[PDB]
C-alpha cells in the first residue's frame, strides 16, 4: 500500500479531503492552526496514489505527501 | 579495425553513463551532509547551479555555432 | 416555427481598447501574466469560444465572424495566386507549348546567391517550377492572357475586403440571433439549392460559353491571340453556331424538350481527350448541368415557412427499430445546440471527400495537359490525401470534445449514443482484435517474404511467381467497369477512366493514362492500408467512447477533455484524456497516409508514368513494383534509396532548395523526439539553474520562466514530428518527380 | 448515530445494462454496493457508462471498485444534493460499511476521530535516507 | 604558408573552380537570347562570381588542396601573417554587438522592475524607454566595466533563491 | 489612437517590426556588399 | 572537416555531461521537488501538480542522457 | 505585538520553501501559540500558483 503522511504545516483548509477520489483522508480536531482542524489518513489501504491531495494542498511546501509503496488490487485501481 | 573501435567506444559510452548514474545513486542513498560538512563534496552541491548553468552555456554555444557553420556550408 | 432574419443591432462597439489588453476573452487570462505559461495559454484558448462564455448566441456570432475572416484569408491567397500567374509567370508562353515548357509562377530576388533557384523552366523564363496545377486550371477555364488573371486577382482582393467587412458588420453592427443559426432546415435548403446548385449551374454556363469554344480552338491548333475573346463568343451567335451547330437554334430546344439537339456540346464521351490528355470539357459541362439540376431539386426538401417540406426532427424520430431502442431521439437537439458535434460530422465527411477528390483526380484527369505533368499529379494527390487525413483526425477530436462538454445524459436515456457508450467495451475489444489480426496478416507477409528472400528461398515468398495472393474482387470490378460501355452503359462512348482497361492515351510522348494492373504486391499494400486505417480508427474511437469515464478513471469527464493525466496512481494514468488519443491518432494517421502516398508514387512511376517509344512503353522505374514491393528491403532499396538520388545530388542546380529542405525536415522531425521522449520536470529544474545564473547578473525576467506543460510538450512534439516527416516526403517527392518526370 | 446495515432487497435504478459492469472479481474477491435515497425519479449518469434513472426512494447499485462508488457519491451530492453511503461486500456475505465511516462526511471535522499518519514536523525536518538504510525493507525517511 | 596551405592567388584548384563556375553559368546562358531578362541576370551572376573570386584572392586568404579558402583562428598566426580579418576583428565585432544587445535588455529589465506591474511592461514593450536605452547602449563596455568595478553588476548570494541541497 | 499604439507596442508586433528592420538591414548590406567573407 | 566534427563531439560530450551532472546534483532535491531524496533514486513522477513533474527523478536524467550518449558515439 | 510588523518586508528562511531567500510582505501575525503565525504574501507565484504562505517567527527575518 502507498504511504500517505500529514505534516504540521497543515492549515486545515480541507481541500485535500474534498479532492480525494477514494475517501482516504479526513479531518480531525487540532490546536496548531486557526482552523482548529488537521488532515488525517486512516484509510491508506484504499489509496491509489493519484496525488490529487498534493495538487489541492496550498501550503509551501505541501502538508500531505504520497509515497508510492507496495502495489495491490486496491492500490492499482483494478476493477477485475 | 572498424568493428573494434566502434565496439569499444559504445562500451565506453555506456560505462560512462553508468558512472554518473551511480554518482546520483550515491548522492541519494549514501551521502551524509553531517559527515561531509564543509569538504569539497558538500561545496559541489553548494554551487551546483553555477555548474549546471555553465554546462548549459557551453553546450548552447557549441550547438549553435556547429549547427550554424554546417547549415552555412 | 417561423424562419426569419433575427438580428441584434450594435451589440459590440468597434474599438481598439481590447487590443491593448491581451487575454481579455478569458476570465483567468485577463488578470495578466505572472509566468511564461500564460503566454502559451493566451494562444491555446484564443479560438476556444465555448470556453470563454456559456452563451450559445455569443459563440455562434464569433464562429460566423471567424468564418468570414477565414474566407477573406482564402480570397487573399487566391488573389495572390492569380497575381503571381499574371506578373511573375510564363503562362502565356506555356500556352503555346504546354508539353515542353515547365509551369512556373515564382521568381526569387538576386540576393545572397539564391538566384540559382530561378531555373530554366522554358519559354525564355527563369523561375521555380510550380506543382499546384494553376496553369492547367486556367487553361481549362479559357484564360489566354495575363490581363484576365490580373483582373481576377483584383476581384479576389475586392472579395477579400467584402469578407472582412461582412465579418466586422456581423459582429459589431448586425449580429444574428441564436434562433437564426438554429434554422438547419432553411440553411440546408439554401446550401443544397442556392450554393451548390446555382454554383454548378453558373460554372456550367461559363464552361458552355467560354471554356468549350476557347479550348476547342486551342486543341484545334489556333494561336491564343487569334482565338476570339469570351465576350465576343458570348455576344454573337455566328461564332458559337460555327463551333457548335446547336447554338443556331438558341435556347429553343431547351424549352421544347429537344435536349438531344444539344449533343454537340453536352456529351457522354468518357475516356480522355487524345490531344490534351484530360477529360472532355463537353462531358464536364454536361456533368455540371446535371449536378446543378440534382442539387436544385435536393434544395426543396426541408420545411421552412410553408406546409410543404420535411422536418428533420420528425424524420429522425420516425426511424426506430427493435434492435436500437429509442433511436435518433435527441439527435436533432444535439446537432442544433452543439457546434462541436457538427464540426465532428463535417470534418469527417470533409476529409473523406478530400481523399475521394485525390483518387478521382489522378484517375480521371479533368484538366488539359495535367496527366502528363507527373509533378502536378503526384503533388495534388499527396496534398489532398494529407488534408483529408488531418480533417479526419480533427473530426475524432471534436467528437471527443462534444462527448466531454456538450453531452447530457438526461437527453440520451436509451438512444443510439447511450447504447454505444453502454457497449463501448465490446466495440473497442473487437476493434482491437481485428487490428491485431490485420497487423499480423499484413506485416507478417512482408516479414515472411524478407526472411524467405534472405534465406535463399524465393519459391516460398508471397509473390506472383511463388505463392500468390491475387485481388480477384478488384480485378473483377475492373473488368466490369471496362466492359460497362457495351452492356450497362449504352449511351457512354467510353469508360469513366482508362485504369480499368483498354488502350493507353499519350500526350507529347508521355503516357497520360494507361490501365493499372493489380497483383500480389497491390493486395499486400491494400491490406497494409486497411490495417493502418483500422488502428487510427481504434485510437480515435477509443478516445471518443472513453472520454467521459472508463474502468480506470470513473470521473474522467470531470477532468475535462484536455488534461495531462490523473497522477502516477493506479499503476500510472499517463495520457488518459481524449486529447492524448487525438495526439496518438495524429501519428497513426501520418503513418497510414505516408504508406499510402509511397504506394501511389511507386505504382505510378512503375506501371503508369513513362515515355512512349517505337512499339513499347518505357516506365520511369522500369516496372519493378510487382517484383520488389513484396518485401521491406525492396521498399527501402528500390523506392527509398534509389529514388532519393535526385534530392541528395540536387545541390548546385535549381532544385538544390529541395535538398536543403530535405535536410531541414530531417532536423525538425528529430527535434520532435526531444519533446516526445522527455518530461517537463527535468526542464523545469534546468530552467531553475538558468534562472539562478540570471539572478546572479540581475537579468531575471519578471515573468517567471516555466517549462512547457505536459500537454504543450506533447503538442509541440507531434507538431514537429508531422512537419518534419511530411516536409521530408514533400522534398523527396517534388525533387524526384521534377528531375525525372 | 449507528452503523447502517445493508438491505439486499433494495430496488435498483432503471438501467438497461452495459458491458462496463461487474467482472469475475465480484464473484471471487469482493465488490461494492452503494445505496441512497432519492426525492424523485431522475436521470443520472452511471460511472461505468450510460444513463440510468434513479427511482423515488431507496436505490442500490453494485460496482467493481470503491472509486466508482465515490464518484457516484460525488455526483449525487453535488448535483441532486443527496446523501449516499456504500459498503464493501465479500463473496462469503460479509458487509463492511465504508463511507461516511463515522456517519459524518470527512470534509467536515467530527468529534471522536483519532488522527492517523500525522508527522509532528515539516518536510524539511525529515532525515536523510542514509539514516534509514539497512532497515527491514525499502523505507522512506517520512515513515519514521 | 600556415599549415602547409597556399595563397588563393596562386592555387591552381582555386582558378580551376572559378573556371568551372563560370563555365556552368556560361553553359546555362548559351540557351537564351542576348538582350533578355535571363541573359542579363546570368551575366550579372557571372560578374558577381568574378568579383567574388578576385576579392577573395585580393584579401590574402589561404586555400587548401581543394581550392577553397581556409580561415585562421589563432590570434598569433593571424596577426603575424595578416589574417586578422578572418577570425579576430569579426570576433570583437560580434562581442560588441552581442554585449550591446545584452546590456540594453538588462537595462530595460532593471528600469521596468521598479514599476507597479513589471510583467505588463514585459509583454507590452515601452517603446520610448526601449528606444532611449537602445541609443544609450553605445557605451556598453565602459558602463559594464564601471558596474563591475563598483560591485553593482552582481547580486549577493543571500538574495538569490537556491534548492534545499 | 492611444489604444492602437499600445497594441502596436505589444511583444509580437514589436518583434515583427524589429525583425523586419534587422532582416532588411542585413539584406541591404549583403545587396550593396555582395559575398562578404572576411573583413 | 575534422575541426567541425571535433566540435560536434565536444557538443555531445558537454551535453551528455550536463544531463548526467544535473541529474546527479538535483538528485537530492530542487525547487520543484524539495524532498526528492525521500522518494529514492527511481520513481515515476510527483504527479501533475505544481505545473507537472514528468521525468523529475535522477533515473529520468540518466534516461535522457543515454540518448545523448548514443548520439555522441 | 509578537512577530514582525504588519505590512513590513521579510526574507524567508525556510529551505524547502519556494520563496527561500526572497522578500515578501507581511499580512498578519497570529497572537496565539500556533507553529506558523506569520502570513507572508509574495509578488511571484510558486509552481502551484499560490502567492501566500505561513511561516514561524524564526523562519522570517526583517530584510
Ligand atoms: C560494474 C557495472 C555495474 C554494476 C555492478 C551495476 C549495479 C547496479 N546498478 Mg547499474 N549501470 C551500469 C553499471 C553497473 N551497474 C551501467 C554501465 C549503466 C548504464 C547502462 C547503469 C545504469 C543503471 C541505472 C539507471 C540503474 C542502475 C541500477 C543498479 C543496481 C540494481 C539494478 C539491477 O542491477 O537490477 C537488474 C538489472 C536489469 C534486469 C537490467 C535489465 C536488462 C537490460 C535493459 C539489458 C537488456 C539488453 C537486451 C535484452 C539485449 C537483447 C538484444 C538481442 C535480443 C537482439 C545495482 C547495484 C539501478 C538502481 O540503482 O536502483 C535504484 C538503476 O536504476 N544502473
Ligand atoms: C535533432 C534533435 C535535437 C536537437 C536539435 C536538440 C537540441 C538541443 N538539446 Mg536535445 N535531445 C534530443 C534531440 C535533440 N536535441 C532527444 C531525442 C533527446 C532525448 C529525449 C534529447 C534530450 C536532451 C536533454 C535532456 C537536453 C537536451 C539539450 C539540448 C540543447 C543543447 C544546447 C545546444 O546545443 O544549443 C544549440 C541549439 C539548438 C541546436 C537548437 C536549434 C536552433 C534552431 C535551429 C535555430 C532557430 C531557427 C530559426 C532562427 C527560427 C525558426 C523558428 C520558426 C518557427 C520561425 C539543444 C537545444 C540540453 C539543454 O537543454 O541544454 C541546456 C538538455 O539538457 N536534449
Ligand atoms: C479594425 C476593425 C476592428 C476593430 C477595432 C475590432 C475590435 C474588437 N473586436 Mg473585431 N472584427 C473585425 C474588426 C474589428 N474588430 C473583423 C474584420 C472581424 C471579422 C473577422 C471581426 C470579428 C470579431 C470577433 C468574432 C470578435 C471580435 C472581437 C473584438 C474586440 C476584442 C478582440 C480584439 O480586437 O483583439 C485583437 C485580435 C486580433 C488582432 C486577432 C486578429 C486575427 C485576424 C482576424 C486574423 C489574422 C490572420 C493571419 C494574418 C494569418 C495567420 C498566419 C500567421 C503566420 C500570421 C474588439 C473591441 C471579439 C470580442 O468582442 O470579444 C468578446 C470577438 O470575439 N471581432
Ligand atoms: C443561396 C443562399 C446562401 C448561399 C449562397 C450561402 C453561402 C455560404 N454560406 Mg450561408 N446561410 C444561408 C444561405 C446561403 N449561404 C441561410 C439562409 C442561412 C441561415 C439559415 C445561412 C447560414 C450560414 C452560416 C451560419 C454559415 C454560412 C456559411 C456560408 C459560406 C460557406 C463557405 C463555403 O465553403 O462556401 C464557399 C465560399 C464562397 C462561394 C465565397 C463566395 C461568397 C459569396 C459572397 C456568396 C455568398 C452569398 C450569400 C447568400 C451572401 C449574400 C447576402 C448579401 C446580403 C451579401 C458560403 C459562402 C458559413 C460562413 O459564415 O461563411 C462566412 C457559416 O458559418 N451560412
Ligand atoms: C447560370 C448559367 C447561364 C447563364 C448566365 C447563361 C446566359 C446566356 N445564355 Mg446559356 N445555357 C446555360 C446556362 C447559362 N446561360 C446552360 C446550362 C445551357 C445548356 C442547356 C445553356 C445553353 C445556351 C444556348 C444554346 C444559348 C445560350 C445563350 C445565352 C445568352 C442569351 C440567353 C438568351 O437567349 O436569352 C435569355 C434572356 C434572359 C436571360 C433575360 C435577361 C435578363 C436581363 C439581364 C434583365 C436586366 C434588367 C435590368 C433592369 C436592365 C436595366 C439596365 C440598367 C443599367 C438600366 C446568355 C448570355 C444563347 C447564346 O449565347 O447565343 C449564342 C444561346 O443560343 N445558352
Ligand atoms: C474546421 C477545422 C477546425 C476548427 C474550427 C477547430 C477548432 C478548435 N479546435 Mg481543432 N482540430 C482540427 C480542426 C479544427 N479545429 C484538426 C484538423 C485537428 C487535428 C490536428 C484538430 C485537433 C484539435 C485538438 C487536439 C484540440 C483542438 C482544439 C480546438 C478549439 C480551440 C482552438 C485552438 O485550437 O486553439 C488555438 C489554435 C492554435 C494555437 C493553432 C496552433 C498552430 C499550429 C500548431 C501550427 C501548425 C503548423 C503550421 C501548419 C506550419 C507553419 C510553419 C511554421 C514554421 C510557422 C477550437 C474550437 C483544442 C480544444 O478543443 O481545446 C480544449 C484541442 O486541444 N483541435
Ligand atoms: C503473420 C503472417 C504470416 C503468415 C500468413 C505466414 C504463413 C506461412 N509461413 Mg511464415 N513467418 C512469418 C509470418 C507469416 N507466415 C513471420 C513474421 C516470420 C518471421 C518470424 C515467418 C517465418 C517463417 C518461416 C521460417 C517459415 C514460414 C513458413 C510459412 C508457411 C507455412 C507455415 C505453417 O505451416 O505453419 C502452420 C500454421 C498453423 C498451425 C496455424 C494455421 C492458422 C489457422 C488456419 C488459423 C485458424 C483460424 C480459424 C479460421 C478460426 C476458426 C474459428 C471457428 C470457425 C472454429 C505459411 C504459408 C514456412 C515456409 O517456408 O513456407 C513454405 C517456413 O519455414 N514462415
Ligand atoms: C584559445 C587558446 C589558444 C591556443 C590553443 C593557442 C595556441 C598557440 N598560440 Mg596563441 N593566443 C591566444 C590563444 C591561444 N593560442 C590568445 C587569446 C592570444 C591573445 C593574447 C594569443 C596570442 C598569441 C601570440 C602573440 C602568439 C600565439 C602563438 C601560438 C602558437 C604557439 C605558442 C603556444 O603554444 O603557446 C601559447 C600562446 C601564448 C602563451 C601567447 C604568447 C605566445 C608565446 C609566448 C609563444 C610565442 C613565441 C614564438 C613566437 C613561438 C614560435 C617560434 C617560431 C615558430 C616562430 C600556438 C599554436 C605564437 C605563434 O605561433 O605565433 C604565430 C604567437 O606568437 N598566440
Ligand atoms: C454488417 C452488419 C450490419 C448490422 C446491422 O446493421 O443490422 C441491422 C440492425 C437493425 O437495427 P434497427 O432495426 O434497430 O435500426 C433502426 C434504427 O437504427 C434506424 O434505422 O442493426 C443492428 O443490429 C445494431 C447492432 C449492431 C450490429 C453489430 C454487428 C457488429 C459488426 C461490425 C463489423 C461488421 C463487419
Ligand atoms: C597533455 C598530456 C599529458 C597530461 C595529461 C593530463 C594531466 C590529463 C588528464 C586527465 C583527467 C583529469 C581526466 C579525467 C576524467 C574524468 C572523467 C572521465 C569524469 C567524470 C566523472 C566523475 C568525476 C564522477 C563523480 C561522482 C559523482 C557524480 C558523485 C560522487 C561520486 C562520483 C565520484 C561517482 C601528459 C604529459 C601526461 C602526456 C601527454 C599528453
Ligand atoms: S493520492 Fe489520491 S487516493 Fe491517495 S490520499 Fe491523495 S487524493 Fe486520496
Ligand atoms: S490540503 Fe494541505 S493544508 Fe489543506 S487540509 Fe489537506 S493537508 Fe492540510
Ligand atoms: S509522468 Fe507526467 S503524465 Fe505521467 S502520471 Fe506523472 S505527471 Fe502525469
Amino acid at each position: 500500500a502507498h504511504i500517505v503522511k500529514i505534516y504540521d504545516t497543515c492549515i486545515g483548509c480541507t481541500q485535500c479531503v474534498r479532492a480525494c477520489p477514494l475517501d482516504v483522508l479526513e479531518m480531525v480536531p487540532w490546536d496548531g492552526c486557526k482552523a482548529s482542524q488537521m488532515a488525517s489518513a486512516p484509510r491508506t489501504e484504499d489509496c491509489v496514489g493519484c496525488k490529487r491531495c498534493e495538487t489541492a494542498c496550498p501550503t509551501d511546501f505541501l502538508s500531505v505527501r504520497v509515497y508510492l509503496g507496495s502495489e495491490s488490487t486496491r492500490s492499482m485501481g483494478l476493477s477485475y | 579495425q572498424a568493428a573494434l573501435y566502434t565496439h569499444h567506444q559504445y562500451i565506453a559510452g555506456f560505462i560512462m553513463c553508468g558512472a554518473f548514474a551511480h554518482g546520483a545513486i550515491f548522492f541519494i542513498r549514501d551521502y551524509d551532509p553531517e559527515q561531509n560538512k564543509g569538504n569539497v563534496l558538500a561545496r559541489m552541491l553548494d554551487h551546483k547551479e553555477a555548474l549546471i548553468s555553465h554546462l548549459s552555456w557551453v553546450s548552447l554555444f557549441l550547438g549553435f555555432h556547429t549547427l550554424g557553420l554546417y547549415v552555412h556550408n | 416555427k417561423k424562419v426569419k432574419i433575427a438580428v441584434d443591432r450594435n451589440p459590440v462597439e468597434t474599438s481598439f481598447e481590447k487590443w491593448a489588453k491581451p487575454g481579455h476573452f478569458s476570465r483567468t487570462l485577463s488578470k495578466g501574466p505572472n509566468t511564461t505559461t500564460w503566454i502559451w495559454n493566451l494562444h491555446a484558448d484564443a479560438h476556444d469560444f465555448d470556453s470563454h462564455t456559456s452563451d450559445l448566441e455569443e459563440i455562434s456570432r464569433k464562429v460566423f465572424s471567424a468564418h468570414f475572416g477565414q474566407l477573406g484569408i482564402i480570397f487573399i491567397w487566391l488573389s495572390g495566386m492569380y497575381f503571381h500567374g499574371a506578373r511573375f509567370s510564363n503562362y502565356e508562353a506555356w500556352l503555346s507549348d504546354p508539353t515542353h515548357i515547365k509551369p512556373s509562377a515564382q521568381v526569387v530576388w538576386p540576393i545572397v546567391g539564391q538566384e540559382i533557384l530561378n531555373g530554366d523552366v522554358g519559354g525564355g523564363f527563369q523561375g521555380i517550377q510550380i506543382t499546384s496545377g494553376f496553369f492547367q486550371l486556367w487553361r481549362a477555364s479559357g484564360i489566354t492572357s495575363e490581363l484576365q488573371l490580373y483582373t481576377t486577382a483584383i476581384g479576389g482582393l475586392v472579395m477579400a475586403a467584402a469578407m472582412f467587412f461582412a465579418g466586422w458588420f456581423h459582429y459589431h453592427k448586425a449580429a444574428p440571433k441564436l434562433e437564426w443559426f438554429q434554422n438547419v432546415e432553411s440553411m440546408l435548403n439554401h446550401h443544397l439549392g442556392g450554393l451548390l446548385g446555382l454554383g454548378s449551374l453558373a460554372w456550367a454556363g461559363h464552361q458552355i460559353h467560354v471554356s468549350l469554344p476557347v479550348n476547342k480552338l486551342l486543341d484545334a491548333g489556333v494561336d491564343p491571340k487569334e482565338i476570339p475573346l469570351p465576350h465576343d463568343l458570348l455576344l454573337n451567335r455566328a461564332i458559337m453556331a460555327d463551333l457548335y451547330p446547336s447554338f443556331a437554334k438558341g435556347i429553343a430546344p431547351f424549352f421544347t424538350l429537344n435536349w438531344s439537339e444539344y449533343s454537340d456540346f453536352l456529351t457522354f464521351k468518357g475516356g480522355l481527350n487524345p490531344v490534351t490528355g484530360g477529360l472532355w470539357l463537353s462531358d464536364t459541362a454536361h456533368h455540371h448541368v446535371a449536378i446543378a439540376v440534382l442539387f436544385l431539386v435536393a434544395g426543396h426538401m426541408y420545411r421552412t415557412n410553408w406546409g410543404i417540406g420535411h422536418s428533420m426532427k420528425e424524420i429522425l424520430e420516425a426511424h426506430r427499430g427493435p434492435f436500437t431502442g429509442e433511436g435518433h431521439v435527441g439527435l436533432y437537439e444535439i446537432l442544433t445546440t452543439s457546434w462541436h458535434a457538427q464540426l465532428a460530422i463535417n470534418l469527417a465527411l470533409f476529409g473523406s471527400l478530400s481523399i475521394i477528390v485525390a483518387h478521382h483526380m489522378y484517375a480521371m484527369p479533368p484538366y488539359p495537359y495535367l496527366a502528363t505533368d507527373y509533378g502536378t499529379q503526384l503533388s495534388l494527390f499527396t496534398h489532398h490525401t494529407w488534408i483529408g487525413g488531418f480533417c479526419i483526425v480533427g473530426a475524432g477530436a471534436h467528437a471527443a470534445i462534444f462527448m466531454v462538454r456538450d453531452y447530457d445524459p438526461t437527453n440520451n436515456y436509451n438512444n443510439l449514443l447511450d447504447r454505444v457508450i453502454r457497449h463501448r467495451d465490446a466495440i473497442i475489444s473487437h476493434l482491437n482484435w481485428v487490428c491485431i489480426f490485420l497487423g499480423f496478416h499484413s506485416f507478417g507477409l512482408y516479414i515472411h517474404n524478407d526472411t524467405m528472400s534472405a534465406l535463399g528461398r524465393p519459391q516460398d515468398m508471397f509473390s506472383d511467381t511463388a505463392i500468390q495472393l491475387q485481388p480477384v474482387f478488384a480485378q473483377w470490378i475492373q473488368n466490369t467497369h471496362f466492359l460497362a460501355p457495351q452492356l450497362t452503359a449504352p449511351n457512354a462512348l467510353a469508360a469513366t477512366s482508362l485504369t480499368w482497361g483498354g488502350d493507353l492515351v499519350a500526350v507529347g510522348g508521355k503516357v497520360a493514362m494507361m490501365p493499372i494492373s493489380l497483383g500480389t504486391s497491390d493486395f499486400m499494400v491494400h491490406h497494409i492500408h486497411a490495417f493502418t486505417i483500422h488502428v487510427t480508427v481504434l485510437i480515435l474511437l477509443k478516445g471518443v467512447l472513453f472520454a467521459r469515464s472508463s474502468r480506470l478513471i470513473p470521473d474522467k469527464a470531470n477532468l475535462g477533455f484536455r488534461f495531462p493525466c490523473d497522477g502516477p496512481g493506479r499503476g500510472g494514468t499517463c495520457q488518459v484524456s481524449a486529447w492524448d488519443h487525438v495526439f496518438l491518432g495524429l501519428f497513426w494517421m501520418y503513418n497510414s497516409l505516408s504508406i499510402v502516398i509511397f504506394h501511389f508514387s511507386w505504382k505510378m512511376q512503375s506501371d503508369v508514368w513513362g515515355t512512349v517509344t517505337a512499339s513499347g512503353v518505357s516506365h520511369i522505374t522500369g516496372g519493378n513494383f510487382a517484383q520488389s514491393a513484396n518485401t521491406i528491403n525492396g521498399w527501402l532499396r528500390d523506392f527509398l534509396w534509389a529514388q532519393s538520388s535526385q534530392v541528395i545530388q540536387s545541390y548546385g542546380s535549381a532544385l538544390s532548395a529541395y535538398g536543403l529542405i530535405f535536410l531541414g525536415a530531417h532536423f525538425v522531425w528529430a527535434f520532435s523526439l526531444m519533446f516526445l521522449f522527455s518530461g517537463r520536470g527535468y526542464w523545469q529544474e534546468l530552467i531553475e539553474s538558468i534562472v539562478w545564473a540570471h539572478n546572479k547578473l540581475k537579468v531575471a525576467p519578471a515573468i517567471q520562466p516555466r517549462a512547457l506543460s505536459i500537454t504543450q510538450g506533447r503538442a509541440v512534439g507531434v507538431a514537429h514530428y508531422l512537419l518534419g516527416g511530411i516536409a521530408t516526403t514533400w522534398s523527396f517527392f517534388l525533387a524526384r518527380i521534377i528531375s525525372v518526370g | 448515530w449507528t452503523v447502517p446495515t445493508l438491505n439486499p432487497d433494495t430496488p435498483s435504478p432503471i438501467f438497461g445494462g452495459s458491458t462496463g459492469g461487474l467482472l469475475r472479481k465480484a464473484q471471487t474477491e469482493e465488490f461494492y454496493v452503494i445505496t441512497w435515497e432519492a426525492k424523485k425519479e431522475q436521470i443520472f449518469e452511471m460511472p461505468t457508462g450510460g444513463a440510468a434513472i434513479m427511482r423515488q426512494g431507496p436505490n442500490l447499485l453494485k460496482f467493481g471498485k470503491k472509486e466508482q462508488c465515490l464518484a457516484l457519491t460525488t455526483q449525487l451530492r453535488n448535483k441532486f444534493k443527496l446523501t449516499p453511503c456504500f459498503y464493501r461486500v465479500f463473496p462469503d456475505g460479509k458487509v463492511q460499511y465504508l463511507h461516511p465511516a463515522d456517519g459524518v462526511y470527512p470534509e467536515k471535522v467530527n468529534a471522536g476521530r483519532v488522527g492517523a499518519n500525522q508527522n509532528m514536523r515539516r518536510i524539511g525536518q525529515n532525515v536523510n535516507p542514509i539514516k534509514v538504510k539497512f532497515s527491514g525493507r525499502m523505507m522512506s525517511p517520512a515513515e519514521i | 604558408d600556415i599549415a602547409g596551405l597556399t595563397p588563393c592567388s596562386e592555387s591552381k584548384a582555386y582558378a580551376k573552380l572559378e573556371k568551372k563556375e563560370l563555365k556552368t553559368l556560361e553553359k546555362r546562358l548559351k540557351q537564351y537570347e542576348a538582350d533578355s531578362a535571363p541573359a542579363v541576370a546570368l551575366k550579372a551572376t557571372m560578374e558577381r562570381t568574378k568579383a567574388r573570386f578576385a576579392n577573395y584572392a585580393k584579401a590574402g586568404l589561404l586555400c587548401g588542396n581543394d581550392g577553397l579558402p581556409h580561415l585562421i583562428a589563432d590570434p598569433g598566426l593571424a596577426l603575424k601573417y595578416g589574417h586578422a580579418g578572418e577570425v579576430f576583428i569579426p570576433t570583437f565585432g560580434f562581442l560588441y554587438v552581442a554585449g550591446y544587445i545584452g546590456y540594453v535588455g538588462r537595462q530595460y529589465l532593471i528600469a521596468v522592475k521598479g514599476e507597479a506591474k513589471p510583467t505588463d511592461k514585459e509583454i507590452i514593450i515601452d517603446v520610448p524607454l526601449a528606444t532611449k536605452l537602445a541609443w544609450q547602449g553605445a557605451g556598453w563596455p565602459l558602463a559594464a566595466v564601471q558596474e563591475l568595478q563598483r560591485g553593482t553588476l552582481l547580486e549577493k548570494e543571500e538574495n538569490i533563491t537556491v534548492s534545499p541541497r | 489612437m492611444k489604444d492602437f499604439t499600445t497594441y502596436l507596442s505589444t511583444a509580437p508586433v514589436i518583434a515583427t517590426i524589429w525583425f523586419t528592420f534587422t532582416a532588411g538591414l542585413l539584406i541591404e548590406i549583403n545587396r550593396y556588399f555582395p559575398d562578404p567573407l572576411v573583413f | 572537416g575534422d575541426f567541425l566534427v571535433h566540435h560536434a563531439i565536444a557538443l555531445g560530450l558537454h551535453t551528455t555531461t550536463l544531463i548526467l551532472v544535473k541529474g546527479a546534483l538535483d538528485a537530492r532535491g530542487s525547487k520543484l521537488m524539495p524532498d526528492k531524496k525521500d522518494f529514492g533514486y527511481s520513481f515515476p513522477c510527483d504527479g501533475p501538480g505544481r505545473g507537472g513533474t514528468c521525468d523529475i527523478s535522477a533515473y529520468d536524467a540518466f534516461y535522457l542522457a543515454v540518448f545523448w550518449m548514443l548520439n555522441t558515439i | 505585538e509578537v512577530g514582525p510588523k504588519r505590512g513590513s518586508l521579510v526574507k524567508i528562511l525556510r529551505p524547502e520553501s519556494y520563496w527561500f531567500n526572497q522578500v515578501g510582505k507581511v499580512v498578519s501575525v497570529d497572537q496565539s501559540g500556533v507553529r506558523y503565525p506569520v502570513v507572508v504574501r509574495f509578488e511571484n507565484q510558486n509552481y502551484a500558483g499560490v502567492t501566500t504562505n505561513n511561516y514561524a517567527l524564526d523562519e522570517v527575518v526583517a530584510a
